[PDB]
C-alpha cells in the first residue's frame, strides 16, 4: 500500500542494531524500530564518501 | 446419613469447584517465568514479553 524509505549513516558495529527488538544506542535513542517490523534493512560501506 | 442429601450437595461441591479450580489456574505458570503479568512486562524485552 505504501512504503517508506529511511535513509541515515551509522558506524559498522551499529548497524546489527537497526534489527527489530536491539538494544542500544542507535536503536533506542536515534531509530528504533518495532517488534513487527515488515521490510528489509539494507547497509553498505561508504567509508569513501562519508 | 449425609448421604442421602448428597445428590444435592454434589451439586453445589462441583459448582463450588469449578470455580475455584478456574481461579486457582489462574496463578499457573504454563511454560513461563512468572504467573503474573507485572513481573513479566517490568522484566522482560517486549519482543520476548509477547
Amino acid at each position: 500500500t505504501n512504503v517508506y524509505a529511511d535513509s541515515f549513516v551509522i558506524r559498522g558495529n551499529e548497524v546489527s542494531q537497526i534489527a527489530p527488538g536491539q538494544t542500544g544506542n542507535i536503536a533506542d535513542y536515534n531509530y528504533k524500530l518495532p517488534d513487527d517490523f515488515t521490510g528489509c534493512v539494507i547497509a553498505w560501506n561508504s567509508n569513501k564518501l562519508d | 446419613t449425609p448421604s442421602a442429601l448428597g445428590k444435592l450437595q454434589d451439586v453445589v461441591n462441583h459448582n463450588a469447584q469449578a470455580l475455584n479450580t478456574l481461579v486457582k489456574q489462574l496463578s499457573s505458570k504454563f511454560g513461563a517465568i512468572s504467573s503474573v503479568l507485572n513481573d513479566i512486562l517490568s522484566r522482560l524485552d517486549p519482543p520476548e514479553a509477547e
